[PDB]
């Protein structure tokens, strides 16, 4: 199988192209330069031949898609109720689809589409010409020949995947774009889109001028942002960027955008993916990063100075958190000379104020053992895809033996295959990770063994940096000593960190923000954001040697991390220039400088990714304390955010000024050189999480997110849903995300489905709106988590769905019946339902594997060869979860909503958790296969032969005629025949019925929820704030019982589950918050947890319609209950669990 | 008055544990510092698990 | 347990024995190189 | 009947101790001055 | 029993004085090396 990859999933390299030009004889060698033209572009200048292609207007008949568009939305609309917004919708997707541009890039992007799967997955290796409008693509080996009318460029198959997927990104960005200026206050802004887009298609600079003006667009972006919306303290941060000198266009462009709205220009300027990634310069890179990785910006006994200083505030920032926490200091030597205040401070047990800013004190204090290095890792971090090199003999299999020969004129001596795996989960399988005490025993000495002192690094894809960054690949001993060392750093020391402790407890994480956000605007609270480059290549044995030696002492095993904290000066590293190999002399790598470069000072990216943030944290509180300001260091990466709170001494500029400084003069002392342009301050803009925030009203990602085993149709389908599911989490808005996704999920079934299915737009529209909850491929439609933050049951709203179309629309029921195809399992499948309490008992047709879960399992069970793996599959796992849920599906009320809480907290949940991870990596399926390449043909044709099938699979005139919910039940009754309760949850909109008080009768005043709004709503006010209001499985198990026992359900059955559940364990004995704060509740209710929050959204969200649909409110509107059956009372009787428990127990799990 | 004279032998030994600890560092990093771009042995800092 | 928190010290010792022998054996190389 | 055989230890040990740092600066000092 | 434990722990400290001398030389000539 050639050309496997369906995306640009690897960094563009051209080692292989200019090999093929000029060196290498093999017999594909005599074909692709027989088809080169004469004026043959470099590879490192493709992109500038795919801007040239064209396609003939209107190739593709795609008015079905439009058409299939509109009444999709139509139909979603008129469910849910919000009748005066259809019209902007379907008139905006019309207006997308419709544009002349609009509709070329979409075109482009089909045709890119379909030529990748027409020779992704082929066995055949030298498919004939295609042609792409005016190109004329040809696929030899993993090489690509693209001619356009004489000039020609011989590329690699990643080349001609980057050329796909930038088209594919500006699709996605034209479509949105189109869609959120059609719901904005200011009108359509897709002009400046097209303008952008041509604009940067006419640069003509070098290679690395581009690069350098498409990585700087963003940041300068947020430069333009910054030095015009700043109050209290400057900027300059625009200053340092050359765009406005290498392509006015693009400035005056950016300026412009700016001056229409802020938020515009961060929401645009966002995009870095949609357009050509560059091919790294491997020579320079690599010897630049190489050089990087040895070079001593500070003298080591300077560096080693300041290691003394950091291990001090480290001690006395554990010290407090250890104290706050125990209210009793840990065990410590106190040295000769150790201060009175220390002294008294440990007798009494306490955390004396002035400490705080007396750290250096803490040099005369050593804290003693306070636990034991956990050499045992859980399945979590061992079961992982992280690529791994078995050890140094495997170095040669990182190269191409024809390269080989050629640069040097000797053969590599290969052997005949790898000796040891080649990823985490197969050494795992392999049994070489039972021994894991042994296997770290080196490190524990201090005697890395040799042969597995080798690390590989590899350069990073879909990054815009011509030099590129490496991130690196190592054995598989150093991988687990990392693992080891990183899960102890973050369990047993970093929670302890009192400073650095209040940036992952979510619940202080969040009060922050909030703060934050709140005192951003009124201008007592500017954040400075530092953004390390040279992080990863940065610390020196010489400033962490001290904490290391500190750690070492405190788990008590001796030389643990500081054995990693001086690893590099004894490692050998190489660059994976699949087509560049380094010299071999005895079957060891020779150092060049280039290719390979045996011992250096840091280990690299990844590498000690907690120490790095605990020794960032501490130097930044000693930068920030001795200057005496209130901070919040908050960040976890090489970019860090420090909030510093106003003083009523000095203005905001001061005090930023001399953090600044601080911060400069401290960073320096660390070999961490802090430039200008990796360094702002600002009271109006601020990141976190990889996302922005202006004013304090997050920026949304919608063009960025919506830009965003075996292939198969489902799969796309479901990673476009969780895409667009994560944007409308965002601040993206759920109309602009529904509507794209349903545009894209449009484009995506034209791209493989056939013409027959294609141009018939009843079938079309019924696929789109049949949900995987009734048995369907994934789609944006049927989603009610789109406009809501908690649980919500899926199943009524497909039905209220499915009802509106029918009822609206020409689709008759039959055609319903056709699409949906119900098929009710022959036998109860009862783990299912437990895994997922809202499911019916229906074959999931289109799911791309069914009972894989015994194929997976029954393949690690054999063919493995190791013990941890036999001690965790004495017994088949997926059988006994199938008698665990059986043994669960005995409650007369048969409950599934707590027969998933029972089951969660069970060993064989763990279990199935654990074969999921299994199964996840992509290579155990792969070894459990006993190619692919069919599998996805024959899938591909079964789907297409399902749907072009005209046969019935349930009457559902009864099931869509009534309540929602009501019909649901019915549903779950027939589905199951036990009459399902307590989990059907109805459906808002049906529920109720928005209702304007304009035109209010008394008769609608008898019972309805109100909403006062203080004065009449706008679009500027949908975007500002207002006014208005392990072990652990034992203590969750504990409070659930002690749940059950406050509400007295007190069941002997019960109670000897629990028990035998606890004994097995040991123990015995935001979108819419803005107008939220814009309006007032209203607790005057009748009947009606959680599903009053779904109601309290459906209702802003009225308001929210109606006012971005042109549209005004001047009198408080009402809601008002219109489907009385979709109301009912709940009791909650009791889980009588009927047939005695047959679970027993694993004890082998934990 | 018998363990009081012991518990002070204690941190003597701690305080040359510190002494060792530093001579350590000091010397693990000269070596680690020449051998970088040489073929030099990781020799073990530390004895053993026991 | 009088006696085991010395005999606990003496083992402790007993590291520092060889933990600079097998620093004497690293320094002495060190000086062949010169 | 035994105190008296180990208070001829510590005295030692002090006079090991200003040894140990008569000895720590001459190291110190070794590695600054390179 | 601890009188044997004493003379023990007072031979391995006289393996520290012999030890010392034996390598403060060694680490002293370094000095004149340098
Ligand atoms: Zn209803």
């Amino acid at each position: 199988i050639n050309r496997t990859d369906q995306s640009l999933k690897n960094p563009l390299l051209g080692t292989e192209v200019s090999f093929c030009l000029k060196s290498s004889s093999l017999p594909h060698h005599v074909r692709a330069l027989g088809q080169i033209k004469a004026r043959n572009l470099a590879s490192c200048d493709y992109y500038l031949l795919f801007r040239q292609v064209v396609l003939p207007p209107e190739v593709y008949p795609i008015g079905v898609l439009i058409r299939a568009a509109e009444a999709i939305l139509t139909v979603i609309v008129s469910a849910w109720k919000l009748d005066h917004m259809t019209k902007t919708l379907y008139s905006s997707v019309r207006y997308a689809l419709t544009n002349p541009r609009v509709r070329a890039q979409l075109e482009l992007h089909i045709a890119y589409q379909r030529i990748v799967g027409q020779v992704s997955y082929s066995r055949e290796a030298d498919i004939g010409p295609k042609r792409l409008g005016n190109m004329s693509l040809q696929f030899i080996q993993s090489l690509v020949i693209a001619t356009i009318d004489t000039t020609s460029c011989l590329m690699t198959y990643n080349h001609f995947l980057a050329a796909a997927d930038t088209a594919k990104s500006r699709c996605h960005l034209l479509i949105a774009s189109v869609v959120q200026g059609a719901l904005w206050e200011q009108g359509s802004f897709l002009d400046h889109i097209i303008n952008m887009i041509d604009i940067i298609d006419s640069i003509n600079l070098p290679h690395d001028d581009y690069f350098t003006i498409i990585k700087s667009i963003f940041p300068y972006s947020q430069g333009l942002v910054m030095g015009r919306h700043n109050v209290s303290v400057s900027s300059d941060f625009a200053s340092v960027f050359a765009i406005p000198e290498l392509c006015p266009q693009l400035d005056s462009l950016l300026k412009k955008l700016l001056q229409l709205d802020p938020v515009l220009l961060l929401m645009v300027s966002s995009v870095q993916k949609s357009w050509y990634f560059p091919e790294i310069r491997m020579v320079d890179g690599s010897r630049e990063q190489l050089h990087k990785m040895r070079v001593e910006l500070e003298t080591p006994q300077a560096l080693l100075s300041y290691g003394h200083t950091l291990l001090s505030i480290f001690r006395a920032e554990f010290i407090k958190g250890y104290v706050s926490k125990n209210a009793k200091w840990p065990p410590v030597h106190l040295l000769p000379g150790c201060d009175k205040s220390i002294k008294n401070a440990r007798e009494l047990g306490r955390w004396s104020p002035a400490f705080d800013r007396r750290w250096q004190l803490f040099e005369k204090v050593v804290i003693l053992r306070i636990a034991d290095l956990d050499m045992d890792p859980d399945f979590n971090d061992i079961v992982s895809d992280k690529a791994i090199i078995s050890s140094r003999r495997d170095w040669v299999f990182e190269y191409n033996a024809a390269a080989f020969w050629k640069k040097y004129g000797e053969r590599l001596e290969r052997p005949p295959a790898r000796s040891g795996p080649s990823r985490l989960v197969n050494a795992l399988i392999d049994g070489r990770l039972d021994n894991i005490p042994a296997l770290l025993e080196p490190f524990y000495r201090g005697a890395v063994e040799f042969e597995d002192r080798l690390t590989v690094l590899v350069p990073k894809e879909k990054e815009l940096k011509v030099k590129g960054r490496f991130f690196s690949k190592q054995t598989l001993a150093i991988r687990i000593y990392q693992v080891v060392a990183e899960a102890a750093l973050k369990n047993e020391v970093m929670p302890y960190l009192k400073t650095h402790s209040m940036t992952m407890s979510s619940t202080a994480l969040t009060h922050l923000l909030n703060r934050l956000s709140h005192t951003i605007t009124k201008g007592d609270s500017f954040v400075i954001n530092l953004d390390y480059s040279s992080w990863c290549n940065g610390f020196r044995p010489e400033l962490q040697a001290p904490i290391c030696r500190q750690l070492d002492q405190m788990f008590n095993c001796g030389y643990f991390f500081r054995t990693g904290c001086t690893l590099p000066c004894f490692t050998t590293f190489i660059i994976q220039d699949r087509f560049n190999p380094p010299y071999s002399l005895s079957g060891e790598p020779v150092e060049d400088g280039v290719t390979c470069a045996v011992g250096t000072k840091t280990m690299g990216e990844g590498m000690r990714q907690k120490l790095w943030t605990i020794l960032t944290s501490c130097w930044e509180i000693i930068a920030l304390r001795e200057i005496n300001v209130t901070f919040n260091i908050l960040g976890q990466g090489d970019n860090q955010t420090i909030i510093i709170h106003k003083s009523a001494s000095q203005n905001n500029q001061l005090l930023a000024e001399r953090a600044l400084g601080a911060l400069y003069k401290h960073a320096r002392l660390a070999g961490h050189n802090l430039k200008v342009e990796e360094c702002w301050v600002s009271d109006c803009l601020y990141e976190y999480g990889k996302k922005l925030f202006f004013r304090g009203v997050p920026v949304p990602g919608c063009l960025k997110q919506l830009s965003r085993l075996f292939p198969n149709l489902y799969s796309k389908l479901a990673c476009l849903t969780s895409s667009c599911l994560s944007a409308a989490m965002a601040d993206t808005s759920p109309w602009v995300a529904l509507a794209t996704g349903v545009c894209l999920y449009l484009i995506e079934l034209y791209v493989e489905l056939p013409p027959a299915i294609i141009q018939d737009e009843s079938l079309l529209t019924t696929l789109c709106l049949v949900g995987p909850s009734i048995g369907g491929l994934p789609t944006p439609a049927t989603l009610p988590s789109v406009f809501f933050r908690g649980m919500s049951d899926p199943l009524p709203f497909q039905l209220a769905l499915l009802q509106t179309l029918i009822k609206t629309t020409g689709v008759t029921c039959s055609l319903v019946n056709r699409v949906v195809k119900l098929r009710i399992a022959p036998y109860p499948d009862w783990l299912s339902l437990v895994t997922d309490p809202t499911s019916l008992n229906i074959a999931q047709v289109y799911r791309p594997e069914r009972q894989i879960r015994r194929w997976i399992e029954e393949a690690i069970a054999t063919s493995s060869h190791s013990s941890r793996i036999a001690t965790f599959f004495q017994q088949p796992l997926t059988e006994m979860a199938q008698l665990l849920a059986r043994d669960l599906s005995t409650m007369m009320p048969l409950r599934p909503r707590d027969m998933s809480a029972l089951f969660a907290l069970s060993n064989v949940a763990y279990g199935l958790s654990i074969i999921d991870l299994f199964q996840k990596s992509s290579t155990v399926v792969s070894a459990s296969q006993a190619d692919v390449a069919l599998e996805s043909v024959r899938y591909k044709e079964s789907i297409i032969q399902g749907l072009l099938d005209t046969t019935e699979g349930y009457n559902m005139q009864p099931y869509l005629e009534g309540c929602t919910y009501l019909a649901a039940k019915q549903l779950r009754r027939l589905t199951w025949g036990r009459d399902l309760v307590g989990v059907t949850m109805p459906f808002v909109a049906e529920q109720f019925h928005p209702h304007s008080s304009v035109g209010a009768k008394a008769e609608l005043y008898l019972d309805a929820i109100i909403y006062c709004p203080q004065e009449t709503l706008r679009s500027h006010h949908l975007t500002t704030r207002g006014d208005q209001p392990a072990a652990n499985l034992v203590k969750d198990t504990l409070v659930l019982h002690q749940w059950y026992k406050v509400r007295k359900v007190t069941d002997p059955h019960l109670n000897t589950l629990m028990a035998r559940f606890l004994l097995e364990k040991g123990y015995t004995s935001g979108y819419v918050n803005i107008l939220s704060t814009w309006l007032r509740f209203s607790s005057d209710y009748l009947h009606s947890t959680i599903h009053f929050q779904h109601v309290f959204t459906y209702g802003c969200l009225y308001a929210d319609s109606v006012i971005r649909s042109g549209g005004v409110i001047s009198t408080p509107y009402l809601l008002s209950a219109s489907c009385k059956t979709c109301f009912e009372k709940i009791d909650s009787e009791e889980f009588v669990l009927a047939c005695e428990p047959q679970y027993r127990g694993a004890e082998w799990l934990i | 008055i018998l363990g009081e004279n012991i518990k002070i032998l204690d941190r003597s030994m701690k305080t040359m544990m510190e002494t060792m600890k530093l001579m350590m560092e000091k010397v693990d990093l000269l070596y680690a510092s020449t051998a970088v771009g040489t073929s030099a042995p990781m020799l073990p800092s530390h004895p053993a698990p026991p």
